[PDB]
């Protein structure tokens, strides 16, 4: 039992639905009866991943070299940035698949 | 006029497994509900606007689970219907025991996170323990779940 | 006006008797609004669903009894005879110590939502109460607001 | 009659490293402003009265810099025209390390503060750690900085 | 002022319910204490006047735990080890947790 | 990158078509008149996506011999989650979720 | 000229626990036959030729001697089976301790148009069912 | 021409990242005939059958911290038809605890094959869940390849 | 025709001599089409894209394995390491653990390959389905 | 060229400025048009070290012998406890003005 | 209603049926219409057990010393080799490994 | 059964073909040619002796989470050679604890 619900591209507004935004942006205004959904792009340091109704990007993640992290990707419209090992560092703690620590060589 | 409150307990089926939110208490003995709602482990709100939420969650063992990752997160998320994952609100990473804690001995730890967030009508929040092995459920006093507008 | 208390651990603030901490109501950082103290407690006016809280910083010199700590919040009713446990935490520092004779620091925190009829009262625990490092008022301490 | 809160987000900016207080996002993602405002790390009243404050910090590291000795203390602090010293509120103190061991060096612990404080308009809140090189700052959601008036 | 067998209600001195047994309405001048037994899960082991039951505890098996009481609307359960486990902490009258014995 | 199709839409040779709703997949690809023509996923398997699909993803079993069963039983739109058997405790974690439970003693 | 190649996928039909092989799935998912065909467990050969074969078990459990994994003929020409590749593994422990362990075999096989060829492991206890990607069975002329 | 392809463990195989581990195309016993790569992936143009294989050496001395009791080595899917990526061919071990002695060193090496039907754009990736086990040398002890069948 | 073959595990494929391990060529399973054989070595005839293959059978009462693919060429003066896994094998009491590989290399006509197993002790022989060694032309 | 303030020994009150009161006391009512600002000594256990426009004192801290700390300086109304070591205790951490733990001799 | 088929010694070779060889023999070639099929010994290290219509017989098991394990039976044309425990030896796990006292 | 070539060549096709010097790859093949020309091995790769491979082999990297470093370097002639990181010993050299 689930109540009707929009599509997978659309999103609620009151008792409407409205179409969504594409990834790497967030609504700036939501439909009318007359008018589309103004979507704008994210701003630096932020992100959005999917298609979305959301008001607000969601915020980067940052990659700490005191932990001997860099980030391989680097934030990005659509893309959260993504950590690596530092230069000289290898990776000694995992979180789930990925690292979370690396150590430097001696 | 009526503030919207919540507080949600501990109980026989908090821990599922499925890789989902723990599930709560919403009736029985200090749990309530004024003015949200609940479901599926989320408090489901009504009227929006900025609550305050919060969630205890008690871990602790004798000695360490086998196989246990380094960190564990306790976290209050945001399900809504905008985006199909959830979004992270508040959250503690903890490495709570590991290798050199005694196989032997008993150890006991407690998580408290809080905040306020904006919150749509329709929206919900749930809570995620990354290790549910570590959560000791004991009668709804000491791993908790709720929030209030402010 | 919406009830609302601080209270600050105090020079007073272990009986060491097997009743609860005890508080400072008015100086400094302490007060009370719309709500009332009697020997530890909280003590409700008007009826309602409160947020309540406490803070205890624990802390020795090393470790010597028990390993085991209980930081909790319970009520006090004329509706039961023992008093009911409403929020409770524990934790275990002692007992995991790289070094039984360090200097070592925790604090417990813990709060929620609870229910209050006037007359009802809330008061702290914490077991062995000799772990509760005092100070200034800026690290123990205990309050509520209605919410 | 909008009752003032906010919640302000751990930001690359957060770590000043000058002995100054922490900084914090103030506009983007989860952070907000209602009937408060911020200054250079501060909560800023505009409305007298009695407000709930809080903060998490993330802490964690590789070691710590002072072994089985490292301190940390983590606070809110009132800073106000009436006392050219800043005054000490909500206090935590944590020793981090306590559980490591040099083949255990790796390390996460969350520390989180609330209390009711009486603030004039005009008068501040910050919030400081002691040693800032602990914090693990990452996307705004595990160290965060916020109140409510009650 | 209460007696003993009563609790307070407004300006009213309420007869208190039986253990097993909620306050499920307030007595009103005009009416009497309405008391309903306790939801399975939950107890009251003494004269009450409460609203809502005691949660019982749950015996955890991953700390080497089983009910040796079981939960009744008078009783909270207690907890004793689990076969195969002894006592390794002990509260009261129960322990708190128990370990396996090593085998070969 | 390279020119690619709508969210909505998959590539069938080097045009573009509709995808199909969850719970189905392709069974005839579209030609220029002719829309999508999809087909419910059999029982056993699912699709949780927008797709284009010509075969289903198969759903996984819960192995009640590991001390599991199906928390969330296998549907068109969604894969099966396994926990744990009554009278089972979860002994075993795979990531955030439980991959194998222990009877009482 | 098509080549004749399978894949068979594990189902929660396939241990059968009778003494017999395992069985598979042949159509849903990522299992198919193309002029290859099955029958109770068996991949058929209708063109002779020789055969790359393989299979994979995936193996595991909390706790807990040897076990076998083989690929195996039926062939009208001898009233038994003829082993043809074949793995032993030894199984496992902390009882609260789960072990896994993939067993892949695999090799090239001579098979007249009527042959059949199996998969069997014993024990079919130890083996790990999830979603027919872990266990599978196929083939492929060389 | 037919098909077919072997990718060899590099220096740079191992990202850490959450995604698919990368490798050597060019170099050494690397090569490719009528397939292409990109970030990982082995990028079919002909449509068909294709036998995929990966060999993943995993060692240690001890065992990492924090590992996960359940290890997968896998080959997965990448096509515009669905937004995530499919699970083609997967192992899990358990290849070290708590338990083992820190003080010495354990190999395991980890082998799947398997036929697979691919469409023109579709991609195949190895994914291993914790790339601390996994113990590059020269590209002879790693590796992912393909041919059509 | 693609050449192809299979070649078992035999009573003297283990020489303990240093040399590569042995295998039967023409009885039970084992077979040769378009290629050949010299001690040990399947030997190339038609040069192109092969995917070679070996198991090997290990195991022991109580107690590093290295198993491995090598090519021999006049192309070079030393065997050249293809596919090469580490196992660790192994007090009192009896295991068993099979070893595969495959993978695909580029052989030219007259180019050999051989399977080397250290230490060769642990190589379990026993009616040739359990270590065999073979490959084909893709 | 700087802008106007309260003076130093002045304290914000709308957008006048009062005069503080002395140490070891507070302001109990603030300055009006006629009047003055109000000052009352702070009560016992408390303190307030510098002029101030404060509403209520500061709490003096303990010394807490658990610790093997002792007071170098009682409170008083002008200025905060000071703690040391005990008799027969080192100091095994200093907290930059003063010290937080001690230790005995055996 | 059954369904035709070789009989019991034959075996089938395309549409038809073809008798089976002795043990310890196999097909060298298959029978024809004027022919019988052509059967050879099988090759030492080689047995089969049954009439058969194999073009190669089965590869007989070695008895491995590095397990304690001797032949009890030698292998022949007909039947397979079988092993057991060596003398000063017992087994632990057909014995599949024997240990020394 | 005799090599196709004498020691100092090797075969290409039906022709028997100079080798090229280590640290070289066999450029251009003979045929047309009774002459080899040889090209530099790239950077990460080294061949040893004379030889005629196409390509060169690939050097070995030496793994810091195993506690090694190499102690001779890769170049075109020589594969890299792996020692102990500082403050680590030999424990099998294939692995080096501290
Ligand atoms: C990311 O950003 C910095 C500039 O801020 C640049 O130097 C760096 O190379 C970039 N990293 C990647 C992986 O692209
Ligand atoms: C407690 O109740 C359960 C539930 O039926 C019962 O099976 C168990 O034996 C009881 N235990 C005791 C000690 O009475
Ligand atoms: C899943 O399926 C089984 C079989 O029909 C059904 O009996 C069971 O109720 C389902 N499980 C849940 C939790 O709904
Ligand atoms: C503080 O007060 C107590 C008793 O009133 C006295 O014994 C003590 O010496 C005083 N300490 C100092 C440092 O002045
Ligand atoms: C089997 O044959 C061997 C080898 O010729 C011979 O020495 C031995 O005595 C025979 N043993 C048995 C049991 O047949
Ligand atoms: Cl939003
Ligand atoms: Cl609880
Ligand atoms: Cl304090
Ligand atoms: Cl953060
Ligand atoms: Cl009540
Ligand atoms: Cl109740
Ligand atoms: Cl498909
Ligand atoms: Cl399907
Ligand atoms: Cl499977
Ligand atoms: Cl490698
Ligand atoms: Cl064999
Ligand atoms: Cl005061
Ligand atoms: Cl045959
Ligand atoms: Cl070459």
């Amino acid at each position: 039992r689930s109540l009707p619900s929009c599509k997978e591209d659309e999103y609620p507004v009151g008792s409407e639905c409205c179409p969504k935004c594409s990834p790497g942006y967030r609504v700036k205004e939501a439909c009318g009866e007359l008018t589309g959904t103004v979507c704008e792009p994210c701003p630096p340091g932020t992100y959005i991943a999917h298609l979305n109704g959301l008001s607000k990007c969601l915020q980067c993640q940052m990659c700490d070299p005191a932990m001997g992290l860099r980030a391989s990707r680097n934030c990005s419209r659509t893309e959260n940035a993504v950590c690596g090992c530092s230069p000289g560092h290898f990776c000694i703690v995992q979180d789930g698949d990925h690292c979370a620590a690396c150590r430097a060589y001696a | 006029e009526v503030n919207p409150a919540a507080h949600l307990t501990g109980a026989n089926s908090s821990l599922t497994g499925s890789g989902g939110p723990l599930l709560w208490e919403t009736q029985l003995g200090l749990a309530f509900l004024r003015g949200l709602s609940y479901h599926d482990g989320a408090l489901v709100v009504t009227k929006a606007g900025y609550y305050y939420i919060y969630s205890k969650v008690q871990l602790g063992g004798v000695g360490c689970p086998l196989g246990l990752a380094s960190t564990i997160t306790h976290g209050l998320y945001k399900r809504t219907p905008r985006y199909p994952e959830e979004l992270e609100l508040l959250v503690s990473q903890q490495s709570p025991c590991g290798r050199a804690t005694s196989s032997s001995r008993v150890w006991w730890d407690s998580s408290f996170l809080g905040g306020v967030v904006h919150l749509e009508a329709g929206e919900e929040v749930v809570v995620r323990v990354l290790d549910e092995r570590l959560v000791r459920l004991r009668d709804g006093t000491r791993s908790y779940f709720g929030a209030f507008m402010v």
